[PDB]
DNA sequence: CTCGTGCCTGGTGTCTTGAATCC
DNA sequence: GGATTACACCCAAGACACCAGGCACGAG
RNA sequence: CCUGGUGUCUUGGGUG
């Protein structure tokens, strides 16, 4: 599914369709993350039910997020080049 | 004193052939103007040359094919020559790591060392197979376990003293292995013991079937998959395999095409 | 899980330690704020309650709710069955017990007397009507920002707490 | 120590609610949630004000699953204690390290350092106490103790007591 | 161990010619040890998964190095159908 | 605060084609996970056609909220809007 | 669904915030310290704790469960570790911005060259932009060639500033001491600037476009590397039982054995000029770790003779991380084959293969209009057709019914889903690459027949500029009730008869039927 | 937007002053010297 | 184009990036804001009390 | 039986000099 | 001085080197 | 008695 059948879909304002294949249908992956510091490093242990961000002492402000898994994947190259990608769930202005 | 950059590897050359130029030239109307040449490992890829005149620099150098073309000298402080030739343990008792053999990485305790000072006795915990299979190496070898004589009297051994048995040529006392190794084949620096050191120290498938009933009487097929009742069979004649019912199938045995009271 | 108007608390350059929770320092931390701002985004005061307030509220609350739960048709124990589940009958027990042993002014008579007399930071007045006092001297000890306000009128408070105080 | 706070709480609401009666349903289910729990941030939610007439505003319809979301804003009566407030008790156990005492809906431990020492621990009075003459500690006697640490697991609050103060103890 | 099945391989591990195969049957048997019994790991090879035929003709024989080397040539034909390509 | 009032509400009141897709998708879907039907269910069973039959007769229960660029919005409901 | 039930919030990202990683944070969010690079214990199986693939950083294997979450290998993420750093070296990436910050501040206390009292440039701090900001401060102070001590005390130190030059991975500064005289540039150590870079005021920082909270410019210099977890640089097996590294393992280690050395010398035989060698040599490897293009100077190689693959290299072209992965990628539930015209099918029809019909699937969530229906497809199992090939409860456990001998005992429940083969009108999605405009997709009623080729009806060739000489087209099936509702409803085939390009239609009436019907 | 970019340069791909291609390369570049 | 620069620069600025764009959400794998998903879908509470007492929740 | 030479395996580490337009 | 240079798809055809040390075998 | 992993990087030749 290359660059130019996404444009397609635009087109037709089939937005719907085109998030249902580029993850349900494809690479979809979990996440956790920090409320407090926007960053992918919760540790979650699903059968104790215990979650930590152990940076900002944080075990009740976190969120789960559905991104690809190529979009994971690319966060972490990047953080192992010093750039901080920090996903906010709220805006601010 | 002036370094020079030299390929890796070649500092060694590099100094022999400083020698041969300077001592060929003595006393000739155009000598080596250097007084000596060397090398240290710790200084990877670098000479170090004796002289008064950067010229002679060139001099010693000139035609070599170890050292680089790049006018890549440079000068020494008085104040750091000495450290340039700097030349620089083992105890019994203490704890160093085997370099080489079917112990390479493991820990051993220094027992003793030999009169002459070269190779040193080492207490090991053996990797024995205690003959099993002959009729090694360090990543075909076995597992570490103390030597057990009773093991060996079963299985395949000299009594020499308490607790001290020869086996296959080698001496275990306690236990253990007393091997000699060189001294150049032991680490004795830096060691770091490990956790582990701390821890020590359906009956038809697949059968050839005939058809008996249907469009496709008479044709040899192969159960593919027999879930129940609707078999799956690898027809032989046209590239492809059919859904059928039991009833239909001719099973091989040991005579002839059997029907179901097989 | 559940959350509350306040939010975000981005990072900050500078870090805080009028966080951590004192009483003494009025330091109540980010959810208890003295200005806090209601579901609609209006301004609102802290809501501070005394045990006699408290009291009122909450077995208000639960009789309203057991005669809605009834269609519409006093004693501590049978106020705490309203609830669902042992787990929540437990602590709604307790909490009303507990208050059943330390509220002095225990009618609605007594406490909106006790309303209109204290109705300045708001955790201040709600603190003076939670702890009984005698005098003076043992008001400021035992909460020691009362010292340097140099508005007392404390003594006359005091009184009248203990005239409308019934024996016991 | 009580206070009234505004509260509000993401419910997600599978398809087959969705009948004439779903705002009910939901009043209920906010109850059955809310009421009893403890976090380290608000503290005991002891009971919510209002409940039969809380506005539930729309449900976002999530996309991609069909179930249903609304925030429900509320009102509650919350409790928290805090280090440095002073309190009354009633103590629930007696033991060599210490006492612990009942402040409604958790318990509270003070240990033997921070406990004066003419309070002498005696089992072989009947009923057990904390004695003086004309102190008297048994189980349901007012004593005034001051919250000196509050530790949180998120699940129920912790905090540690002292009466090794001027004018805590018995009264 | 691969899903397909095992059972058209002769004991010398080759198959033999005049059998029909179809897509992830064995066909060629092969086996490395793995190293420090059930010591060994699978190293088969099946055939092609669009595809059937018969077996025509199995050379066994030893290459450059001394170990032993097989090959394995399969036939099947071909009828024109719908969607075939056709040039003048 | 960013709600439109009913009396002042500005935008089109024909259903657009993306509004109009939506909407019988979402309901397709609620209704093939078992949510109450409000129409006659006679002889056309398929959950597309349930949620064509429930838009025609303008018995849909959602209500779409439409963005405006600064953020604002107006809610209209399917029972209103003119559906060609 | 196919996630684990957590109860932990389901959110959207509305907010993208970039920027550095302080050294601090980065030890922080490390699970462990790594120090060795041998990556074996003693190669007699499980890795060396403290190196590289030391099983804190997680599991790539699917029987070791990760020390640190107890997750499965499919759920658990990776965990970073941490590099300590003997000494700082620079960031590849942001040399000429480090560059154009040297001429800004005063190389000794760091402080901005102008203030608001020059006119011209208390109107350049105006301006809202940072970049542009930056910018127009700097093409101000450019041309100020010393620190002064004075205004024209400013906190200065009256010390002249150098023209600093890039020379490669290194920084010279030619500093003009006081006509013409004798002027000594001395190299500009990591050292050195990181130093003169913590000094900088907060008030400093917000006039050069840095942000106090976020990208703070001492975090430009690299102290501390962040060790990426497994999942990064994943092994693979060339022939099996023969596994070679990625390109990234082998170069970590050349880091870390670079690393240790430089701890070797500060303590021993240090010649002064070997210092010089050593440390230019791990600023060099921990460059083309990140960039391996970097212009003026050979590349790092490979043994093989090719060059690294570094980390920049992943994210660029066309084969990369966005243009490659997350800007396209490929796809489940597809097909593609040839394509031939049959005039007897309606306009919006395609006629599709029976053997892909059974490999495709939609998951129909049984209700109660349906229930009696779909176990019909269930007996059938997944070789007839109409048939089915799963039964997905709410659990999210998958039957396999190809495996399933008891199929004759399983009774649906509601909310429960059946994924059953392609059937008739379906809604499909259906395009010609090269996709050049909108009438390249378009949504056909899917009409099962025999033999292996698509079938168009003719009239829908102009649109796709498709004709049958050996073409090929794709297939998508759309996965849900939603998506089934917005083709059929915008993307269909009638309604794309007239298109907006011309306001004109793009399909007639052609070929054989245009010549006889004339 | 979508719908602007594909309708032009769809018959850009099926197509003395310059004309054509060159002369809409010139355009979308917004080149200072012309041909 | 210029992929790993902007991204660097990004950086180093501290870039917000606030998501209305379609590339945005559609690489992170989101509903975008076009055709579609140009607007939320609410339940009509006020419509489901017009249906009979037996259909309601428990 | 001892010594020397050759072969195999394991570990560590590079270098003789020798496609075109545009911004 | 670099960066730019259509899209998708199929299939067949390939893979570190040198030096040093240790062990085994053969010959004297 | 359920789960079930087979490579990569290139180069070259082709299809529309
Ligand atoms: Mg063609
Ligand atoms: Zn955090
Ligand atoms: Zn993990
Ligand atoms: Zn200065």
């Amino acid at each position: 599914f290359g660059e130019m059948e996404r444009d397609c879909m635009i087109a037709h304002g089939a937005a719907g369709f085109l998030k249902e294949r580029l993850m349900e249908a494809s690479d979809a992956f979990r996440v956790h993350v920090c409320g407090i510091c926007g960053l992918m490093s919760v540790i979650a242990n699903l059968k104790k039910n215990q979650f930590e961000c152990r940076s900002c002492k944080n075990k009740t402000n976190i969120y789960q997020l559905h991104i690809p898994y190529a979009a994971k994947l690319l966060f972490q190259e990047l953080m192992a080049m010093n750039i901080a990608p920090r996903l906010y769930t709220e805006r601010s202005g | 004193i002036w370094g020079v950059k030299v390929r890796l590897g070649k500092e060694k050359d590099v100094v022999r052939q400083i020698l041969k130029k300077k001592l060929a030239r003595e006393g000739t109307k155009n000598p080596l103007e250097i007084y000596s040449a060397f090398q240290r490992d710790s200084f990877k890829g670098h000479v170090y040359i004796e002289a008064r005149k950067a010229e002679a620099i060139n001099d010693a150098l000139k035609g070599n094919v170890n050292v680089f073309s790049n006018n890549s000298k440079f000068l020494v402080g008085i104040v750091e020559y000495k450290d340039l030739l700097r030349p620089v343990k083992l105890t019994r008792g203490s704890y160093v790591r085997v370099k080489n053999g079917k112990f390479k990485g493991d820990l051993a305790q220094v027992d003793e060392v030999l009169e002459n000072g070269l190779e040193a006795r080492l207490k090991l915990v053996p990797r024995l197979d205690y003959g099993k299979d002959l009729s090694y190496t360090s990543k075909f070898r076995p597992a570490q376990r103390l030597f057990s004589e009773a093991e060996a009297r079963v299985h395949e051994i000299r009594r020499d003293r308490d607790g001290f048995v020869t086996y296959g040529g080698e001496e275990y006392y306690e236990g253990f292995l007393y091997k000699t190794f060189r001294l150049q084949n032991l680490i004795v620096n830096s060691i770091n013991p490990t956790l582990n050191e701390l821890s020590l120290f359906d009956p038809t498938l697949n059968k050839t079937v005939k058809i008996r009933q249907g469009g496709y009487k008479g044709k040899i097929g192969i159960v593919k998959e027999a879930n129940g009742d609707r078999f799956r069979v690898e027809l032989h004649n046209p590239n492809k395999t059919i859904p059928i019912p039991c009833s239909f199938l001719l099973i091989e045995s040991t005579h002839g095409w059997v029907p179901y009271e097989d | 899980v559940s959350t509350s108007t306040v939010g975000a608390r981005r990072r900050r350059a500078k870090q805080q330690v009028d966080d951590e929770e004192n009483a003494t320092l009025l330091r109540l931390g980010p959810e208890f704020a003295l200005k806090q701002y209601d579901h609609d985004g209006n301004e609102h005061d802290l809501i501070a309650l005394s045990l006699s307030e408290s009291r009122l509220l909450i077995r208000e609350a639960l009789k309203a709710r057991s005669r809605a739960r009834n269609g519409g048709v006093i004693d501590d124990d049978e106020l705490a069955k309203v609830t669902s589940g042992a787990v929540a009958n437990g602590v709604v027990k307790k909490t009303l017990d507990y208050l059943n042993t330390f509220a002095r002014f225990k009618d609605e008579e007594t406490c909106t007397a006790v309303d209109q007399l204290l109705h300045l930071h708001p955790f201040e007045i709600a603190q003076l009507s939670s702890l009984g006092c005698e005098d003076v001297d043992e008001a400021i000890t035992l909460i020691p920002s009362l010292a340097a306000k140099k508005e007392v009128n404390l003594q006359r408070i005091l009184d009248e707490l203990n005239r409308l105080e019934d024996p016991y | 120590m009580f206070f009234l706070k505004d509260l509000s709480l993401i419910l997600t609401l599978h398809p087959s609610y969705f009948g004439p009666q779903m705002n009910q349903y939901l009043r209920e289910k906010l109850l059955t949630d809310v009421e009893g729990t403890c976090t380290g941030q608000f503290g005991y939610i002891v009971t919510v004000l209002d409940g039969m007439n809380i506005d539930v505003g729309k449900g976002r319809i999530i996309p991609g699953s069909g179930s249903a979301e609304f925030e429900v804003k509320y009102r509650a009566v919350v409790w928290k204690p805090f280090k440095g407030e002073v309190v009354d008790a009633i103590v629930s156990n007696v033991s060599p390290i210490g006492f612990f005492a009942d402040v409604g809906p958790l318990n509270v431990f003070v240990s033997t350092r921070l406990i004066p020492d003419n309070l002498v621990y005696n089992p072989s009075n009947s009923p057990p106490a904390y004695m003086s003459n004309d102190e008297l500690i048994t189980k349901g006697s007012k004593v005034r103790l001051k919250v000196v640490g509050t530790r949180t697991d998120v699940n129920e609050i912790y905090a540690i007591g002292s009466i090794k103060e001027d004018f805590l103890g018995a009264i | 161990l691969k899903h397909g099945t095992y059972e058209k391989l002769d004991e010398d591990g080759l198959i033999a010619p005049g059998v029909r195969v179809s897509g992830d049957d064995i066909i060629i048997g092969k086996t490395t040890p793995i190293p420090p019994y059930h010591t060994k790991r699978d190293a088969s090879t099946p055939l092609r998964s669009t595809e059937n035929g018969i077996v025509d003709q199995v050379l066994l024989t030893t290459n450059q190095e001394g170990l032993k080397f097989v090959k394995v040539r399969m036939r099947t034909t071909k009828v024109p159908q719908i969607g075939d390509k056709f040039a003048s | 605060e960013l709600a439109i009032l009913k009396e002042e509400r500005t935008t089109t009141p024909y259903l657009t084609k993306y509004e109009r897709a939506r909407i019988l998708g979402t309901r397709a879907l609620q209704i093939s996970m078992n949510a109450p039907v409000l129409v006659d269910i006679e002889g056309e069973t398929d959950p597309l056609q349930i949620a064509m039959k429930e838009l025609s007769q303008r018995k849909i229960p959602l209500v779409i909220r439409r963005y405006l660029p600064d953020g604002s919005y107006e809610d209209w409901g399917c029972d209103e809007l003119i559906v060609d | 669904s196919q996630f684990p039930y957590s109860s932990a919030p389901l959110r959207s990202v509305k907010e993208v915030q970039f920027g550095l990683l302080s050294p601090e944070e980065i030890r922080a969010i490390s699970v462990v310290k790594i120090e060795y690079p041998e990556i074996m214990d003693e190669s007699r199986q499980r890795p060396r704790e403290g190196g590289l693939n030391d099983p804190k950083l997680g599991s790539i294997d699917r029987n070791f469960k990760c020390q640190t979450c107890g997750e499965g290998m499919a759920e658990c993420p990776g965990h970073f570790g941490h590099m300590e750093l003997a000494k700082p070296v620079f960031h590849i990436g942001f040399i000429p911005k480090i560059k154009k910050v040297c001429e800004c501040i005063c190389m000794n206390c760091g402080k901005l060259l102008l203030d608001e009292t020059n006119p011209t440039m208390a109107q350049a701090i105006r301006i809202r932009d940072p970049k542009k900001r930056f910018n127009a401060v700097w093409q101000l102070c450019k041309t100020k060639m010393v620190c002064e001590a004075d205004a024209p005390s400013r906190g200065g130190c009256g010390n002249t500033q150098p023209v600093v030059r890039k020379d490669g991975m290194k920084l010279w500064g030619t500093w003009k001491k006081s006509r013409d005289a004798q002027p000594e540039r001395k190299l500009l150590t990591p050292g050195e600037i990181l130093n003169v870079f913590k000094h900088i005021s907060p008030e400093d920082c917000f006039r050069l476009g840095f942000n106090e909270d976020y990208a703070r410019p001492e975090w430009m210099i690299i102290t501390v590397l962040p060790v990426p977890p497994p999942q990064v640089r994943p092994s693979i097996a060339m022939d099996e039982t023969t596994q070679g590294q990625d390109d990234l393992t082998h170069k970590l280690s050349d880091i870390l054995k670079a690393n240790i050395n430089v701890q070797k010398l500060e303590m021993d035989g240090s010649p002064q000029h070997i210092i010089n060698e050593v440390e230019q040599l791990l600023q060099f490897h921990v460059a083309t770790y990140m960039d391996n293009d970097i212009a003026g100077q050979p590349q790092a190689l490979q043994k093989s003779g090719r060059p690294v693959k570094a980390i920049r290299a992943r994210l660029k072209g066309k084969e990369g991380r966005l243009r490659g992965n997350l800007m396209g990628k490929r796809v489940d539930f597809s097909a593609r084959t040839v394509i031939s015209g049959d005039p007897n099918l309606e306009l919006d029809q395609v006629g599709v293969p029976i053997s892909i019909a059974k490999t495709l699937s939609y998951p129909e969530t049984v209700t109660q209009y349906n229930i009696h229906r779909l176990t019909e497809y269930v007996r059938n199992g997944p070789n007839e057709h109409p048939g089915a090939k799963y039964v997905i409860r709410d659990n999210g456990d998958r039957i396999d019914l190809r495996y399933h001998k008891r199929a004759g005992d399983i009774v649906l429940q509601y909310g429960w889903k059946v994924e059953r083969h392609l059937m008739d009108d379906d809604p499909v999605l259906f395009n010609r690459q090269p996709s050049l405009h909108k009438m390249s997709m378009m949504a056909h009623r899917v009409k099962v027949m025999p033999y292996s080729t698509f079938r168009l009806n003719l009239s829908v060739t102009s649109p796709y500029n498709a004709d049958f000489d050996g073409d090929e087209m794709n297939l998508h099936v759309p996965q849900s009730e939603e998506t089934r509702a917005e083709l059929s409803q915008l993307c269909a085939v009638p309604l794309q008869i007239v298109s907006p390009q011309s306001n004109k239609p793009v399909m007639g009436i052609v070929q054989d039927t245009l010549c006889g019907v004339r | 937007g979508v719908i602007a970019a594909q309708s032009i340069g769809e018959p850009a791909t099926q197509m003395n002053v310059t004309l054509g291609v060159p002369r809409l390369k010139e355009i979308l570049n917004v080149a200072k010297n012309i041909k | 184009e210029e992929t790993v620069e902007i991204l660097f620069e990004a950086g180093a600025a501290a870039e917000l990036d606030d998501c209305r764009g379609v590339s945005e959400n559609v690489m992170l794998g989101q509903l975008a804001p076009m055709g579609t998903g140009a607007f939320d879908v609410m339940i009509d509470e006020k419509l489901l009390t017009s249906l009979p007492a037996d259909y309601a929740p428990t």
